[PDB]
């Protein structure tokens, strides 16, 4: 985000001409260097588990409604472990109340 | 034990054949 | 190929750009090239999955949009 220094308003991009200058409605212009020259992008990777479920994956070991399986936690050696299955790829994540995350998340 | 090991080996072979129906590492009956 | 500033994320493209230029000297950046570009990264897994060749992609693109100038890198 580019905000006008004087009046803290949104500054349009105005892709002219060989460079990019951000122009406010009050006239302030702040130019642009290298990192301002990206216009738009859309990466193709059908993955949001890293941020979409981050809160959910953290809270899961405390969720009483989550499914558990009889496996030992490598960190704290509890013999039960809550099992999460996320997304269309049906990624299985094993987590524990001690912070163990099973190489995923 | 024999049934389990045969099943796991056959499943691994099934997946391998499914991936490489046309592709090269670097066919229907088995 | 003077210097030009790019997005510093994809700034290391010049080394393979020069490789393209020396390996494809039939085609050079046209005089009407505008101050707009699209950087596309190919999904290697899909093109090996469906047996799509890179040359096929590039020739189809340059035949369907001569109005646009395309540069391809070495990929095999
Ligand atoms: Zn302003
Ligand atoms: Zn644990």
């Amino acid at each position: 985000m580019k905000i006008c220094k004087a009046c803290s308003s949104c500054m349009v991009r105005t892709y002219v001409d060989g460079n990019i200058i951000f122009r406010c409605s009050c006239g302030e212009s702040v130019q642009g260097d290298s990192q301002n020259l990206l216009v738009s992008s859309k990466v193709y990777h059908t993955g949001e588990m890293e941020d979409k479920y981050k809160i959910f994956i953290k809270n899961a070991p405390f969720d009483p409604t989550n499914c558990q399986i009889k496996k030992d936690c490598p960190n704290c050696h509890l013999d039960y472990l809550t099992q999460i299955c996320i997304g269309s790829q049906k990624i299985i994540i094993l987590v524990c109340r001690c912070g163990y995350m099973s190489n995923r998340g | 034990k024999k049934v389990q090991t045969a099943l796991k080996a056959s499943l691994e072979f099934n997946t391998f054949y499914a991936f490489y129906e046309s592709r090269c590492p670097k066919y229907i009956i088995y | 190929t003077k210097k030009n500033v790019m997005y510093p994320d994809f700034a290391s493209d010049v080394e393979w750009m020069t490789d393209f230029l020396e390996n494809h000297p039939l085609l050079q950046p046209p005089e009407d090239i505008a101050n707009w570009c699209i950087r596309l990264e190919l999904n290697k897994t899909t093109m090996i999955l469906k047996s799509i060749s890179l040359e096929s992609i590039i020739n189809s693109l340059r035949a369907k949009h001569p109005n646009t100038y395309i540069m391809h890198s070495v990929e095999n």
